[PDB]
């Protein structure tokens, strides 16, 4: 019975001769463990893609074998084998994709993670106002933590800082290679203020927070009236966009209605 | 949506710019890779932008073709069935665009959109399909919709669509 | 700590030799000792894998923080070049 | 994750084998030993991948130092 295992390893080491000399579950288990040993030797010693094509031609366990191969090969050959998997198209696929998401640091591999998620979707000096920096990014952390937006004192700081930042935004009145995340730079501070698109990001984030608050977990009705007043002022400031203020405002109204639709159905 | 706010904010503000397609594709892939974005919800955002922007047609058509080259074709059918069950002539406009140029799918949308009630109304005589016949004529697909024989011609606006054609 | 300093595969080779000796004897206490050694080797392999994964995750987080700082500096330099 | 369950199943199969039939049990025990050797080789490859990832992180830190030097040169050019 291990003599049959050695005969199987002689026959597999081309593929048509292995299929001829291969000729009922334990024999297939010995065959699959022979493929395990040969793939482990090839990982010790491209050819892995050829053996995966051989298993896909002959034949469960190739998911485990590809998971072992993706666990071994870190960065480049993992990318080529994932392009091979994209050319190929149960729970083992989700486990491999979760391992690829957890191992990558998303510093420059965000494109590869997006391809993974598309595959899963196919499956299923100068005077610097440092106080402005501190208040603005404390509000940004308030956006990051809506769970913190339920208390009293944190809500009071949110009220004060939000009214001061919106007062600065109303008082500015501008009237006119890719950067992934927000730039927490105390040095320049003026190119973000001169760019109206950054304020569009911030006011969209305000509108999403306001729609979430409208969507325990109770608030004062006066706070809700304040939210509605500031929401109407946000619609006023987004109507002040010199390229298509009212048009993009109606676009955001339609998007808010559709977000309400997606919430109330699900 | 309730966890990743900056990602959808960046999607809407990047689709909110004034008019390069592949650079915006790279930006969408970067936002999906950074903020763990659901690709179906990103597709919903792109479709609702194309509803709210009827000006730049073929640009967003090319973006949807390059996006749906990496996905399954039935996903747009289930999304349009979901949006038709959610309810607005912009829905009929985007369905007429997506059933004329490419990705044409008549059977599944007819399943998602009444037949025995229409037969009983035709026997007693002797909503959104009519809007699709309005927006589609605004051609062989309409003839496939035609097969009561004179129920569409019994409405005035369908006759106005055919007469403008 | 101590098992990470001592590491490894020689214990697996000794377990394989004990398995070969037990299969030759089958054609007692050695089988129990080999099973206990196999369980201890599996636990040590899982612990070493968890420690290596934690160290790799710490290095990846530190490299991601350094890459984010360098990308912020390069983005500030690119914005200063685009301003002029 | 799944390797721990496989190791526990191998230990349970070894305990059941210690508890034609003997030859089939010896073949199953040799199969479990081969699976355990494959798991040990996967653990060794994971340790080598962790060392290579630490080396790549050190290379990324050196590239970050070179990018900081390039950022200073770009500050002079700015």
């Amino acid at each position: 019975l291990p003599e049959a295992r050695t005969r199987f390893t002689k026959s597999t080491r081309n593929i048509k001769p292995l299929l001829s000399t291969f000729s009922e579950n334990e024999k297939k288990c010995t065959l699959d463990q022979a493929f395990r040993g040969i793939l482990e030797e090839e990982i010790i010693n491209n050819v892995l893609a050829i053996i995966s094509l051989a298993i896909g031609g002959v034949t469960s366990t190739p998911f485990v074998l590809l998971g072992d191969v993706l666990d071994c090969l870190p960065l480049d050959q993992c990318d080529t084998i994932f392009t091979f998997v994209e050319k190929n198209v149960k729970n083992y696929l989700l486990r491999m994709c979760n391992d690829l998401l957890r191992r990558l640091s998303k510093s420059q591999n965000t494109v590869f993670c997006g391809r993974i998620q598309l595959f899963l979707a196919r499956l299923f000096s100068i005077p610097i106002d440092y106080n402005l920096y501190r208040k603005f990014w404390s509000l940004q952390d308030y956006f990051r933590n809506p769970v913190q937006c339920y208390e009293k004192i944190s809500w009071k700081t949110f009220l004060k800082y939000s009214e001061e930042v919106l007062a600065v935004f109303k008082s500015y009145k501008l009237d006119d290679v890719y950067f992934a995340k927000f730039l927490t730079s105390e040095k320049l501070m003026d190119l973000q203020l001169s760019d109206s698109n950054f304020r569009r990001h911030i006011l969209l984030q305000y509108l999403i927070l306001f729609q979430y608050l409208k969507g325990n977990y109770v608030l004062t009705d006066e706070q809700s009236l304040w939210i509605e007043d500031t929401t109407k002022s946000v619609y006023q400031l987004l109507s002040e966009n010199p390229p298509d203020g009212e048009r993009f405002s109606k676009m955001v109204e339609h998007i808010l209605n559709t977000e309400e639709n997606w919430n109330s159905w699900k | 949506l309730r966890e990743e706010n900056e990602g959808y904010a960046k999607l809407i503000a990047e689709l909110g710019q004034d008019l390069t397609s592949d650079l915006i594709l790279e930006n969408i892939k970067s936002l999906i890779g950074c903020f763990n974005l659901d690709p179906n919800r990103v597709l919903d955002v792109i479709l609702e932008v194309f509803e709210c922007r009827p000006e730049h047609d073929d640009f967003f058509i090319s973006l949807l073709e390059s996006y749906m080259s990496m996905c399954e074709p039935q996903t747009l059918c289930h999304i349009l069935g979901f949006k038709f069950k959610f309810y607005p002539s912009s829905l009929y406009r985007v369905a007429a665009v997506l059933l004329q140029f490419n990705l044409i799918d008549l059977d599944d949308l007819y399943v998602h959109l009444i037949m025995d009630e229409h037969k009983r109304e035709i026997a007693e005589a002797k909503n959104q399909k009519l809007g699709l016949l309005e927006a589609l004529l605004k051609w062989q697909h309409a003839q496939n919709i035609m097969d009561p024989p004179y129920y569409a011609a019994s409405h005035k606006l369908i006759a106005l669509a055919i007469c403008k054609l | 700590a101590e098992v990470d300093l001592r590491d490894y595969k020689y214990t697996c080779q000794e377990l394989q030799r004990l398995m070969a000796e037990i299969q030759d004897l089958k054609s007692a206490i050695e089988i129990e000792e080999r099973r206990i050694q196999s369980c201890v080797h599996f636990m040590t392999l899982k612990k070493l894998n968890r420690l290596a994964h934690i160290r790799l995750k710490k290095g990846r987080d530190q490299t991601h923080e350094a890459k984010q700082k360098v990308d912020a500096y390069h983005l500030q330099l690119q914005n200063l070049l685009y301003e002029v | 994750a799944g390797d721990d369950r496989r190791i526990n199943l191998l230990v349970k199969s070894f305990i059941k084998w210690c508890n034609e039939e003997g030859y089939s049990q010896y073949q199953r025990m040799l199969s479990t030993l081969s699976q355990c050797e494959f798991s040990m080789g996967k653990t060794l490859l994971v340790y080598d991948m962790n060392l290579r990832e630490m080396e790549n992180y050190e290379k990324i830190y050196k590239e970050i130092e070179c990018s900081i030097a390039g950022a200073h040169e770009k500050i002079a050019e700015c």
